[PDB]
């Protein structure tokens, strides 16, 4: 799907979430989705308000995390 | 701008608007444009630049 290899750029994120996933470094979101809810919370200084924002820009847009895929990127 | 309004005002009316020095009002401006920029608030308005 064009869409979790489209960045976290265009999550419309805030600044906040910015610095978490820059220091975890994932750039799309083909790698985010398979990644776990306590896989979220290893981030450094980042809390429950968030990662709410993140799953809440996840089911603005039909995903979340946890899902599975298959040769990616 | 004069988005829907009379005339456009200078950086320093709008500070007097909101009690703030015109570089408040910069600060603003940009990031409210920097907001903009961004798809999904843009798609539509960079169609209008058909090219």
């Amino acid at each position: 799907d064009p869409i979790l290899l489209r960045p976290v750029d265009d999550l419309e994120l805030t600044v906040r979430s910015a610095n978490c996933l820059k220091a975890e470094a994932i750039h799309y979101i083909g790698d985010l989705v398979q990644r776990t809810e306590v896989e979220l919370l290893k981030t450094p200084n980042l809390g429950k308000k968030s990662l709410t924002e993140i799953k809440d820009v996840l089911a603005s847009r039909g995903l979340s995390l946890g899902m599975r895929l298959e040769n990616w990127p | 701008f004069g988005i829907d309004m009379n005339t456009d005002y200078t950086l320093e009316e709008v500070g007097k608007q909101f009690d703030v020095t015109r570089e408040r009002i910069r600060q603003i401006e940009a990031k409210a444009l920097r907001k903009l920029r961004h798809p999904s608030r843009s798609e539509v308005l960079r169609s209008f630049l058909d090219d």
